This record gives structure tokens, C-alpha cells and sequence, in this order.
């Protein structure tokens, strides 16, 4: 994978309006959306109405049925930092089930890849060294990170 | 049906890919004229029928699955620095399992409405849209009904509450499989997430003594999307105080093109 | 400068225990030290006595005499946090003459070099994305701060 | 006396060093035996003679100026990987002054002591003993008396105390033209300073939230070189919950060769 870039961004604007790639995506047929394809819209933004305050209560229905709940952060991100989700979560007052531990990429090796605390019916992650876009800054331990939730298993202790 | 929707190959497409792909538009409002876009990447594995299906959705709100989620995180595909290339992620999220992204709600990228009302929109509006989303896809795709299904993404609010509506509606759309959701980097309640973030930008030494102070005084109980004009003079000379840094990655290299692509503070 | 080896510290073992190292240096004349050179000594450590719990009274008698007070911390290091000397300094209570501000390498620079507080007697400095030991990880950001710690200047604002 | 102290060159130095070099033993207790060791870098400059004199000190308390200081921090050499050799470093200090690098107290490095009970060591016996190192190494370098000092260095408590006494003996020594300090990554009040490690540790997701509230209730007031086997308990579970950084630069890679150098928690 190539080394970071922090103005990648440009390279996906530039491929994405380029006219055969929109033709072989079968997207924007025949010109129908008259403004350009960029990544955020500003007019969604400004224009959103209902945002909730508190998405707790919908967090135990979800986990009162029994669903698979997991949520991580990368920890060198500041507009949604790793204290305001802990805060947060502890506030669901669950049960501790596997307390807060280092974990590594495998039970044999030495790097921490982050921390993590599993309680009942919710695991938390943290990914070391990785910004709010996890997976640009820490691929291989965000790509760990997705195999053990589909397998439902906590992330290697050592 | 999904025929016509198959990718066939793109500009730029390195050598060896050995996996299916699928894009076009599922039409969610007939009378409005309003269509979501998707891209669709299936499982990089011996047998594909085995593996689980995935949606993965960015937030913002207001930001691309497509522009972030497939070409710059976890998609199989990044884009080179000619703009014009791709090449191969090997620790793309498509090796575990069939990824679907959505651009949503419409106005987002590719997704768009004949009726421009359309683009104001709220929570529950979001919510609504994106499960009819969901089950019209499924239709065209029935080949993954009943497979073991997850909902994953960038965003505190449309993670839980999309998986809320799919709950409540299991009786409803019983072929969606769903299995459980993975929620990265969000928002979950005002209150304690603004706490959280005057004390964790002072213990990273980003903010001075009185702009903590004053935040924790007056900001807790505001929103995010429609501040009070008393916390957005605090919150101001918060971001003043912390300088020429990316608020996402705060110890990595800033980029010098300066008509920045990002023109809001994206959550 | 070469990049950063966390295993630098066996280089200097090996090299001040050359024999020839040690005539050079005049270190170690006839053989009189019996143990080996090694960058710590676990018997200092470890038979260490009286150590003061508050310097607080000490920095308010040399600040007094006018004597010229810069202090810094590296910002990712967890031994002596960045939050432990701004909460003993504040301590302190001393008047702020330049509030919280974030410094360049120069003011028409773009990457912010870390921040700084000056109080009335008293310079507090932080250097972004350093350890403990600040010229192994930042060398050019820690040559400036020494450089404006002989002038007696404030760090490069924009 | 100095002339004696002359380097005229070491093992594996790169070609072009200009500056001045003097290493040797200064004896500050002749009764017991007493003796530290310095190495001193002079200013590569076009006057050295205008330039200040600086002295550097390391602390710990127990580890070496020379080792850390001099040789992996802001002196002019640095050491290859065969350990046998050497490379000039371009950010070296001595570019703007006169470096003085002492191994104090005897016991460190290559500074000792004939008579054992000298090396334990308190606060206050270290102040002295550096002081009159400091009186006695101006003798031997006459030339350098009144000109501009500063006292720079990574303990918290070495560097105030030492500079306390210099200050309150001007009148006896008035050759040292004592300016001001530089203060480095120290210790400087047991119970502010413990609060603030059990706080800045959970808000960088290093400690359990339990460790931080038993830690906040139990250790400050403690002392970090004789602590309670109370705030020992809690603090043993906070170092087991960090796991295997380095403590001292908790995002980089960790050494592989594990027989460590540093076996106790160097403050
Ligand atoms: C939004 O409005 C546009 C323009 O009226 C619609 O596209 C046009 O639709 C008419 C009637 O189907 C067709 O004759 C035009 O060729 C077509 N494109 C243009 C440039 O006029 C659009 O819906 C239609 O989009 C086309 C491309 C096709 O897929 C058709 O099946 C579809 O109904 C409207 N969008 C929606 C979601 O209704
Ligand atoms: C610690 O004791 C040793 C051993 O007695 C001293 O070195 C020896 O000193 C005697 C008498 O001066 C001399 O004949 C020996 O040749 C000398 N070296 C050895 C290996 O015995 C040492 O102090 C002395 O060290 C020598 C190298 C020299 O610098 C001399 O001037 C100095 O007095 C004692 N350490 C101290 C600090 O006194
Ligand atoms: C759609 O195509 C037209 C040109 O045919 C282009 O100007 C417009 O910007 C495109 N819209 C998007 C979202 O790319
Ligand atoms: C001093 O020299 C002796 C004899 O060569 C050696 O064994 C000893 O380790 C040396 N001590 C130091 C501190 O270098
Ligand atoms: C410099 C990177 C800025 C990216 C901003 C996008 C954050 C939007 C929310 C999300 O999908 O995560
Ligand atoms: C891995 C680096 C460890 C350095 C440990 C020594 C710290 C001692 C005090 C000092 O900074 O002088």
C-alpha cells in the first residue's frame, strides 16, 4: 500500500469525474445531476433538520435483541475523541465481562495494536496510532479489527 | 435487474481482479424522482456464496460511502496520484466478506432527487430512506436473501438508528438476515461527548486552562447541528487555540493544495 | 540525521566500552572501575535517600531574582505527562502575558511546531509529537527552542 | 591541569570537525576518593569566545549526560550501528554554545568513588557535590570565568536545586555568570504531578476507569521515590494495563532485542 498522503482526497475528485469512469459505473446517466461529483455536500449539511441528543435508549433495544454491538475508535483523532465515546458508553452502565486489556496482533507478538473492554452485550476497541478514518492510518490492524467482529471474538490478549 | 448494473471493468484497472462488481441507481420515491447510487464489491474468496454481505455507510452528515468508505479506506481499489489509475488494497474489507456501499441520502455525490425539498433532511428521514433503499436492493439482488447480514460505518447516528428500522421491521422484510452492526468514530449523546471533548483536547495540551473552563461551563446541553450563539464563542477560540493541525489525525502532515475540499467540520 | 532506532542505546554500550574509546577519552585511567560503562546505574537508583515531594518554593525564589525560567514536555510522552507540569506550574498562579498560542518554525510556516504559555517570570513550552527525551524524536524544533531560550524570545507566532 | 584534558580525536570520527574537545576526572573530595568525569563539546562557530557555556545534565536520579545527553540527544556525534563508529549531527547544540557535559553523581558512568558508602545518594548531597564540581572545573579552565551560564537539563529536581545554589553563592563564587535554566520533561510537585499521570493516562486510553478513580483516591500525597504499598497496588494495575509500549514515547515501535538497558522506571 503506498505511504500516507494527507491530499489523497484530489485523486478520487479527479478519477471520479473523469466521463468514461462515470460511463463504466453507470452513474450520472445522460448529465441528469448538473452539479460535479465531490465527496461532502455542503447543502446537506447546512440543511439538516433533526439530529438527535442521546442515542442511548436506542443502544439497549439493539442489545436487548440480542445483536451483535461493537464500537471502536482510532485514538489520535480530536473531533470525536476517545473520552467523549468512553464517557458515553460507560453510561449504559453494563456489566464489565473482559476488562480493559492491551491486545496485540496475535497472542505471540509485541506491538499493542490498541486496548479494549469487553462488557455484556457491547465490545469497545481503540486502534493505536490511527486517525477519525481508521483504516487509512492503521490498514492492517482495522482489517484484523473486522474479521474478529464477524467471528464475534475479542481482539488477541497476549 | 443486476445484469445490467454489472461492471465489466474500469479506466485504470490493474491486471488480476478476480472478483464481481455491480453500480446504478435504485429509485426509492417514484413521485419526487428521487434515486440513491450504490457500488457493490463481492467477497475476494474461494467460495463468495459462503461469505457474510456487508453495507458500510460514511456520515458527516452529508459525506460520500464511495468518495471515502471505497476509494480512500477498506475498498478493494485506491486511487493513484496521476488521478487516473488504480491499484490493489491488499487489506481490502472485500477478502472477509461482500461489501455494498450506499451513497446516501440523496444530494450526497451521485445520489440525487428531482424535487430539490428533497434535500433537507433529518434523522428519522435518513433512516426511512435508507431501509427502502435496502429493501428494493434485495429485490433486484435475491441472491442474498437470507444471507448473514451486518451494517458497519462512520457515523454515530445513521448506524443505529438504520438498524433500529431493519429491527422493527423483521416481520416485514424476514430475508434480511440481520446479524449485528459496527459503529466507528461517532457521536452518541450531547452531553457527555461535549465533556469528553474540552478534557481531551486539554490533556493533549491543544487548548488553554480558560477556553476548557469556559467550554465545560457553557457548552454541555448544546447540539452539535444547531448551537447556542454563547457556545460558539467558546468553541471558536477553542479551534483558534489549536492552530494549523488536521483535527482528524492531529500528529500527521497537513496538505498544502489550499481550496480545502472539506468545507464544513465534518462529525 | 539518520531515522529513529529504538535499539540506538546498544550502539553507545558498545562503543564506550572500546578500550581505545576510553584512552581518547581519558575515562577510566588504569582500569580504577571495577563494573562496566552503562547508560544507568540500578545501585544509585536503588540507595537513593532524601528527594524533595515540592520545588514549587524554589522556582518562586529564582522567578524573584530574575533569573531567566523556560520549562518544556514532549507531548506523547506517558512517564512525565504534558497535564502533571501544566497543572504544578499553574500552581504556581502567576499573571499570563501571552496566552495559549500554537508556535511555527517560522511565522510564515505552516506545520505547527507545538504550543506555549508565557506568564509573567516564566516560559511554558510543549513540542508536538515528542517523547521524553525531546532532540531524539523532533532534533530541528528542539535546536529552535534552545536557540530562543539564549535570546530570550518567544516561540514564532503566525 | 586542562591542557592535559585535550581530545585530539576518537575512534571512528567523521571527517570535518573543527570545534575544541576536553575530557578528564575533576576531584571533589579528595579524603574519600571521590572523582566525576566530563566531556566538553566547545561552540562550532566563528567566535567560540563569544559564545555562552552551558551545562547539561541527565537525571533519573542514576543515568548518564554522556550516554543519553551527548550521544543519542543534542551532542555533536552520533553513534553508527556497529557501535563502532561515529556521524556528526546536524542539530548539535554546540552550533549556538559551549557544551559541558558532567556524569554525576559519582557512580554513573565513568564517575566514581573510592569509599562504597558514597553511593547513596539524597537531593540535597547531590547539589553539593555538583557544585563543587562546578567551582573546581572553572579553575581549571580560567578563560571561561564570567562568561554567560545556563544550567539545562531533564531532571526536575536537579536542575532548580543546583541553580538554587549557584544563586544564593554569588558573592563566594562570582565567576559563575549565572543567567537562567532550561528544564526538561521533569517532576515537579508529588501530589499536582500524580494527579495529572492517572488523568492524562485514561484520557489517551491507557488506564481502566477503575484504576484511574482508585488511583486518584489513594496515590496523590505520595511520594514517587518512597511510595505506600496502598498506591503501590494500584499503581503495578496501571503499568499491567499499558502492556508493551514504551512508556516514554507511547506511539513508536518498541526494541526487539529485550535483555533491556533500563530496568528500573527512570523518572
Ligand atoms: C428525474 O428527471 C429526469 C428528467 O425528467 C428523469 O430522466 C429522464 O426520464 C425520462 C422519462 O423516463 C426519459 O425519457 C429521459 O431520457 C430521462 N433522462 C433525461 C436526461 O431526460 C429521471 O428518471 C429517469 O431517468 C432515466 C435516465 C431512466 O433511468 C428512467 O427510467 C428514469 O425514470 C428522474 N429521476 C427519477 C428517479 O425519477
Ligand atoms: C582511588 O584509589 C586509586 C588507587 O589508589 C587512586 O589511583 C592510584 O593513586 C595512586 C596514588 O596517587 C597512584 O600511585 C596509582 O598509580 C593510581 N592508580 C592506580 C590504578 O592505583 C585514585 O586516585 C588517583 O588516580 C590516578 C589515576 C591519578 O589520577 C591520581 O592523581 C589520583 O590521585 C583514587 N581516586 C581518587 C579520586 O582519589
Ligand atoms: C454529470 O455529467 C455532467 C456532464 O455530462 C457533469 O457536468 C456533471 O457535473 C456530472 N455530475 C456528477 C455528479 O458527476
Ligand atoms: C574500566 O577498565 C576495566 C579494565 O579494562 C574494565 O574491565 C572496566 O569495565 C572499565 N570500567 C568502565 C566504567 O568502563
Ligand atoms: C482530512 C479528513 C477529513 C474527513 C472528514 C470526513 C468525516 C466525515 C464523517 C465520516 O464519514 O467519517
Ligand atoms: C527508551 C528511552 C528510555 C530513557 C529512560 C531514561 C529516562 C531518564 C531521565 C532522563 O531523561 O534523563
Amino acid at each position: 500500500l503506498p505511504p500516507y498522503d494527507p491530499c489523497a482526497v484530489f485523486n478520487s475528485i479527479n478519477y471520479l469525474n473523469l466521463p468514461e469512469v462515470q460511463t463504466a459505473l453507470h452513474a450520472n446517466v445522460s448529465g441528469i445531476v448538473e452539479y460535479p461529483w465531490t465527496v461532502c455536500s455542503n447543502t446537506i449539511f447546512d440543511q439538516w433538520g433533526q439530529a438527535a441528543d442521546d442515542l442511548l435508549p436506542v443502544y439497549r433495544e439493539l442489545i436487548q435483541a440480542g445483536l451483535r454491538v461493537w464500537v471502536y475508535s482510532g485514538d489520535t483523532d480530536s473531533v470525536v475523541p476517545v473520552s467523549s465515546t468512553r464517557r458515553s458508553l460507560a453510561a449504559l452502565e453494563l456489566p464489565v465481562k473482559t476488562s480493559w486489556y492491551p491486545w496485540y496482533m496475535a497472542p505471540t507478538e509485541r506491538e499493542v495494536g490498541g486496548w479494549s473492554v469487553q462488557y455484556e452485550g457491547l465490545t469497545y476497541v481503540t486502534v493505536r496510532g490511527a486517525g477519525h478514518l481508521v483504516p487509512v492510518h492503521r490498514p492492517a490492524q482495522a482489517f484484523l479489527l473486522f474479521k474478529q467482529f464477524l467471528k464475534g471474538e475479542p481482539m488477541p490478549a497476549e | 435487474q443486476q445484469e445490467d448494473d454489472r461492471i465489466l471493468g474500469l479506466p485504470g484497472q490493474p491486471n488480476g481482479v478476480a472478483f464481481g462488481m455491480y453500480g446504478g441507481y435504485v429509485t426509492i420515491d417514484d413521485n419526487n424522482g428521487r434515486a440513491l447510487y450504490y457500488w457493490f464489491q463481492e467477497a475476494d474468496t474461494a467460495d463468495p456464496a459462503a461469505a457474510p454481505l456487508v453495507l458500510w455507510l460514511n456520515g458527516g452528515p452529508g459525506c460520500s460511502s464511495i468518495g471515502l468508505g471505497a476509494m480512500q479506506e477498506l475498498g478493494a481499489f485506491r486511487v493513484h496520484t496521476n488521478g487516473e489509475s488504480l491499484l490493489l488494497n491488499e487489506y481490502a474489507w472485500n477478502k472477509a466478506a461482500n461489501i455494498l456501499f450506499a451513497e446516501s441520502p440523496a444530494g450526497v455525490g451521485f445520489s440525487y432527487s428531482n424535487t430539490s425539498s428533497d434535500l433537507s433532511m433529518g434523522d428519522d428521514k435518513m433512516a426511512q430512506d435508507t431501509y427502502t433503499f435496502l429493501v428494493k436492493w434485495f429485490e433486484r439482488f435475491p441472491h442474498y436473501n437470507y444471507r448473514e447480514f451486518y451494517i458497519a460505518g462512520e457515523s454515530g447516528h445513521f448506524i443505529p438508528q438504520l438498524s433500529q428500522v431493519v429491527y422493527r421491521n423483521r416481520n416485514n422484510s424476514p430475508f434480511i438476515n440481520f446479524q449485528g452492526l459496527l459503529v466507528s468514530s461517532g457521536l452518541t449523546n450531547d452531553h457527555e461527548d461535549m465533556i469528553g471533548m474540552f478534557e481531551s483536547w486539554w490533556h493533549h495540551g491543544l487548548i488553554s486552562d480558560e477556553t476548557r473552563d469556559s467550554g465545560l461551563k457553557v457548552c454541555p446541553g448544546t447540539s452539535f447541528m444547531h448551537p447556542t450563539p454563547e457556545c460558539t464563542e467558546v468553541w471558536n477560540k477553542a479551534l483558534a487555540e489549536q492552530g494549523n493541525i488536521n483535527p482528524y489525525t492531529i500528529y500527521t502532515p497537513t496538505c498544502d493544495r489550499e481550496p480545502s475540499p472539506y468545507q464544513r467540520r465534518f462529525w
